[PDB]
RNA sequence: AACUCUGGUGGAGGCUCGUAGCGGUUCUGACGUGCAAAUCGAUCGUCGAAUUUGGGUAUAGGGGCGAAAGACUAAUCGAAC
RNA sequence: AGCAGUUGGACGUGGGUUAGUCGAUCCUAAGAGAUGGGGAAGCUCCGUUUCAAAGGCCUGAUUUUAUGCAGGCCACCAUCGAAAGGGAAUCCGGUUAAGAUUCCGGAACCUGGAUAUGGAUUCUUCACGGUAACGUAACUGAAUGUGGAGACGUCGGCGCGAGCCCUGGGAGGAGUUAUCUUUUCUUCUUAACAGCUUAUCACCCCGGAAUUGGUUUAUCCGGAGAUGGGGUCUUAUGGCUGGAAGAGGCCAGCACCUUUGCUGGCUCCGGUGCGCUUGUGACGGCCCGUGAAAAUCCACAGGAAGGAAUAGUUUUCAUGCCAGGUCGUACUGAUAACCGCAGCAGGUCUCCAAGGUGAACAGCCUCUAGUUGAUAGAAUAAUGUAGAUAAGGGAAGUCGGCAAAAUAGAUCCGUAACUUCGGGAUAAGGAUUGGCUCUAAGGGUCGGGUACGAUCAACUUAGAACUGGUACGGACAAGGGGAAUC
């Protein structure tokens, strides 16, 4: 069933810590515990391995990433910027 | 301590061989003044402090 | 302790120039379906291991206990 | 004698209980017994041919 | 009358780092002929977790140019590098994420990390997690490169100082609340003994400049001179302004 | 129940002081000091435990014969038959792509 | 239609009740020329972690160390012996 | 020895501690610390690889050799630091007044060294089989490099094993026997080491999957090759055998200052499980925590070098031969062997851990083992200290419900305000509970034509009748609650 209405993963914290703080940690404990898809084998088997490490259980390949997501928005912007500058330099 | 060093066991051996009373013939000597063993040690009275 | 399942290997083992003593141990055992019989263990004392040959037939036991070398000291029981 | 009485079912009423139901026998243990019974029966039936794999796979998840 | 707690940290008795579990000093490869004239290919073999550090470390194995062996370097992993990735380090390296190439041989607006202050000191700037240095300038007549540091500071580095393309991995770490002193305890247990912090106003006057009184107050001004001496500097040292950052 | 004692002067439940209660031919329960369990040799590429090689404590490999410590294939007790297969396939294919790259580069530098 | 609901499963938490353990609330109980230069009894707080602890090691006196009481630094602490 | 004492941890005199395998020794941890060098009037301080001319390993295996009058290689740079961490290897039985993993007997193993025989390999000189995972008794391999082991958190449930517990049959011995009881208690054991077998996981070969299938307690896996059919492996672990019944155990009969023993029998076959303790396996959860190091040992890559007659070399195969030093080793580990002035209700780290009740390593009772020690006797005044009870009232007592009492386990019902929506909550509040005789559900293994039965077993749940001085969480154990304020 629906065990909890809105705390979700932060029902382990009970009534403590403050509701805003438990919301802020809920939105990142979902993110750091989600299974992500691998960019090398296509399977949704990427898990976090001590923040910054994201390891795929198939094919055993490990990517550096953000502390709670595989790809932060700053890093994706950096990847696009370096792609743009490399395409400008080598052409 | 049942796992001693030889230095501790050497001092323990000296203490064992010293843990004796006065010889009785020493009290019969000419101009004897020694009455008893005044450096006598027991394990229940004074710890020898290694 | 090692067990031999071979007769010729045992017999060349008794003449190894390190073996001085053997033992013939007689067990009063039971087979399957419980009939009493006479197991015989021949134990050769090598210099590193003791080798046991287990013979469940008294005819073969009598044959090998006579085929043992005469210079080798055999204990019984 | 008390063990034979307990096997016959005596000395197990409401006032002979000091631990909870889940303390006396866990609901997880009861569930594990049930699920292994149903999976054993389903695998026995599928390998005996009295159900096919397409009925077995429905009944596996429904069990 | 007593030596105070910030003064006691320089003797370094209990205030040393807790460096048992750390993988090594995360440094760039040493500046040799290969890195100075061409490039050298290494291989990422592990992305490991450093203890007391918020960012992962890439154990990148190169070949030693002069002796047949393998030289393992410990880089700070930029966000996007993976195991089995070839890392190309040197002047003739290409502009890919993870490559280690000088600030003279990159375009304007390039985003680097683990970037040096002097050419050959093996990584100094933008090494914490999520941090990066933007390359805003070049000055080829004096071999300089204007960069923007993570603090907003504009700095002029040599164009032969190196940097690793990308942002440092482990970004967004501080966005999660620690929620409890247990999480802060285990945070600082592998860094150093800088926690828990007693406030100086809770102390006695012998323990701190702020201590004492029948009410917990500071008494004198918290803004202390830069030319003040060791023992007085317990407050806001050399503060240009105070209060909230509003206008 | 008979109750056993440690046979050595270490009285603590350390990793090197594990015991096992065993019944002796005298009929009594006695502690038996078990050694540490051995770990399988792992591959140097994938880290998976590799087959055909005995699981011994590290100085027990000096006692056994050469057969127990290797497999008869290349990279015997070092790699695990799919890592070796990948190394062979990669060694063949990259050293053919090197020849292809050599003739393409020679063509492009010989055109102009 | 976005999506809701129910029954199971699962076994999280500086979660709870409570042994060992660690503390030491109240009796302002006992004792108070004591068993004891701080204990005894009941009653209590806590009990899976900011836990409890042995061994090794480091910090030494106007110095240390202090989740801060001028606390603790060998029955010695608003400056040990 | 706060009484005593013939007793003693006391007094007097002696005896006692046996190691290749248990430890130290060796390695590194946090760290201590010389050297070079720098500082300091100096005692000495810094630093631990530095800004040092810091060096030792094999020669291709050998007579112009105490192996050099030769190459070749290594770029590291003291040492101390753990009797709980890492670590080469020993077990059973017996034995003493007191020692034992140390002695004795038997059975092993490890390291170092020497070295012979058998085997193997060799006219294709440095093996062969399997498609393969890999197999084997062997089956050359220097520098150098690489890799592995050492080498690693914590919790949760599940699986397997061991020991214990429970228990059936049988072979003994002991108890009870007015009556009953095929009964109550007890013995029925198998070490290190060795051989052959033995597995989750993992891998290989065939094959090519949607009607998606396999599958866990826990939902993961499959065209990057699932299910399925064959195999390969690690040997934790189990089984059979050797050890090894000859030992040990339980008995019987005869000997009866017999030396002090002899002879004989039996020591067998099972079952069970959310059991307990422990080891372990495959997993899962957690982390801004991702949970030592080195010694040491091995393998691989490389191919320097060396070598072929009836076996030239080489043997990580087997069997043989010799050696294993030094120190510790007795005992207590505490209500008397340690610290607290002591023979002090204090403090002091840890392993093992039976039956019942019960959720329980709680409390209460017992088995093995241990103790029965603490000045005693008499009498039963007050006042105490500890434990209780009390008619009617029920906080009127007191600064204050201090102290005590009430409540309490489990099952079912019922549960408010407020809330950060997680809680509050065991809210509050209310029924039931014994015994006996039954009933009904909840399992495992055993078969089919190229619809159903034997058989075995555990304790959970629900219900019913009957029954009793309405008792029943019958001892123990075990929340008082509510409305509010700071
Ligand atoms: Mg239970
Ligand atoms: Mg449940
Ligand atoms: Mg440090
Ligand atoms: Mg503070
Ligand atoms: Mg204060
Ligand atoms: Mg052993
Ligand atoms: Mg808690
Ligand atoms: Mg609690
Ligand atoms: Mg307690
Ligand atoms: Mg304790
Ligand atoms: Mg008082
Ligand atoms: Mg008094
Ligand atoms: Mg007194
Ligand atoms: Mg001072
Ligand atoms: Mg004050
Ligand atoms: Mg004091
Ligand atoms: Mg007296
Ligand atoms: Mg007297
Ligand atoms: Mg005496
Ligand atoms: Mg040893
Ligand atoms: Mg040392
Ligand atoms: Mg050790
Ligand atoms: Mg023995
Ligand atoms: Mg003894
Ligand atoms: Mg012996
Ligand atoms: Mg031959
Ligand atoms: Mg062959
Ligand atoms: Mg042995
Ligand atoms: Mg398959
Ligand atoms: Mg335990
Ligand atoms: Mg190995
Ligand atoms: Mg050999
Ligand atoms: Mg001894
Ligand atoms: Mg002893
Ligand atoms: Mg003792
Ligand atoms: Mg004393
Ligand atoms: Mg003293
Ligand atoms: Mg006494
Ligand atoms: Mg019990
Ligand atoms: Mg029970
Ligand atoms: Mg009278
Ligand atoms: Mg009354
Ligand atoms: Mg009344
Ligand atoms: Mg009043
Ligand atoms: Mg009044
Ligand atoms: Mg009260
Ligand atoms: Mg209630
Ligand atoms: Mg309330
Ligand atoms: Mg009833």
């Amino acid at each position: 069933a629906k065990r909890t209405k809105k705390v979700g993963i932060t029902g382990k914290y009970g009534v403590r810590y403050g509701s805003s703080l438990r919301r802020q940690v809920k939105k990142l404990e979902i993110q750091q515990h989600a299974r992500y898809d691998c960019s090398f084998c296509g399977k949704k088997t990427v898990k976090r391995g001590a923040a910054g490490i994201w390891t795929c259980s198939c094919c055993k390949k490990t990517v550096a990433g953000g502390a709670y997501t595989v790809s932060t928005a700053a890093a994706a912007t950096v990847r696009s910027t370096i792609r743009r500058l490399r395409e400008m330099v080598e052409a | 301590a049942a796992q001693k060093s030889f230095r501790i066991k050497q001092k323990m051996a000296k203490a064992k061989k010293q843990n004796r009373p006065l010889p009785q013939w020493i009290r019969l000597r000419t101009n004897n003044t020694i009455r008893y063993n005044a450096k006598r040690r027991n394990w229940r009275r004074t710890k020898m402090n290694i | 302790a090692r067990e031999i399942t071979d007769i010729k290997q045992f017999l060349e083992l008794t003449r190894r120039a390190d073996v001085k003593t053997a033992t013939v141990k007689i067990n009063k055992k039971l087979n399957k379906a419980g009939k009493p019989f006479r197991q015989t263990k021949f134990k050769v004392r090598g210099s590193s291991s003791l080798y046991t040959l287990v013979i469940n037939d008294a005819g073969k036991a009598k044959k090998l206990i006579q085929s043992l070398p005469p210079t080798l000291k055999v204990n019984r029981l | 004698a008390h063990a034979q009485s307990k096997r016959e079912g005596r000395h197990s009423g409401y006032g002979k209980r000091k631990g909870t139901r889940e303390a006396r026998l866990p609901s997880q243990v009861v569930w594990i017994r049930r699920l292994r019974v149903l999976r054993r029966l389903l695998a026995k039936y599928r390998d005996a041919g009295k159900i096919d794999k397409h009925l077995y796979h429905v009944l596996y998840k429904e069990s | 009358g007593r030596v105070i707690r910030n003064q006691r940290k320089g003797a370094g008795s209990i205030f040393t780092s807790h460096t048992r579990l750390r993988q090594g000093a995360a440094k760039l490869r040493t500046l040799d002929y290969a890195e100075r004239h061409g490039y050298i290919r290494g291989i990422v073999k592990q992305i490991v977790h450093d203890s007391g550090r918020g960012a992962p470390l890439a154990k990148v194995v190169f070949r030693d140019p002069y002796k047949y062996r393998l030289r393992e370097e410990i880089f700070i992993a930029n966000e996007g590098v993976h195991t089995g990735q070839f890392i190309y380090a040197g002047k003739k390296a290409s502009l890919n994420v993870g490559n280690v190439l000088p600030l003279g041989s990159v375009p304007e607006g390039t985003i680097v990390s683990n970037v040096e202050e002097k050419p050959g000191d093996r990584g100094a700037l933008a090494r914490a997690s999520g941090n990066y240095v933007i390359i805003i300038g070049h000055n080829p007549d004096e071999n300089k490169t204007r960069v923007r540091l993570p603090s907003g500071a504009k700095k002029v580095i040599s164009s032969d100082a190196r940097g690793v393309i990308g942002v440092i991995a482990g970004g967004g770490r501080v966005d999660k609340p620690l929620l409890k002193a247990g999480r802060a305890f285990h945070k600082y247990r592998l860094k150093r003994n800088s926690w828990p912090k007693t406030r100086g106003v809770a102390m006695n006057p012998v323990d701190h400049p702020h201590g004492g009184g029948n009410h917990q107050h500071i008494g004198k001004a918290s803004t202390i001179s830069r030319g003040a001496v060791s023992g007085q500097k317990a407050g806001l040292i050399a503060a240009r302004r105070t209060g909230l950052l509003r206008g | 129940a008979q109750r056993v004692t440690f046979r050595r002067r270490n009285p603590y439940n350390t990793r090197s002081n594990k015991i096992k209660v065993v019944k002796t031919p005298g009929g009594i329960l006695r502690a038996q000091h078990v050694k540490k369990l051995a770990t399988r040799p792992k591959c140097g590429d994938c880290g998976s435990a590799l087959q055909g090689i005995s699981t011994l404590r590290p100085r027990q490999y000096a006692t056994v014969s050469k057969t127990h410590k290797t497999v008869s294939r290349a990279y015997g007790g070092s790699r695990c038959a799919n890592c070796v297969k990948e190394r062979i396939i990669r060694a063949f294919l990259i050293e053919e792509q090197k020849i292809v790259k050599k003739v393409v580069k020679e063509q492009t530098e010989a055109a102009k």
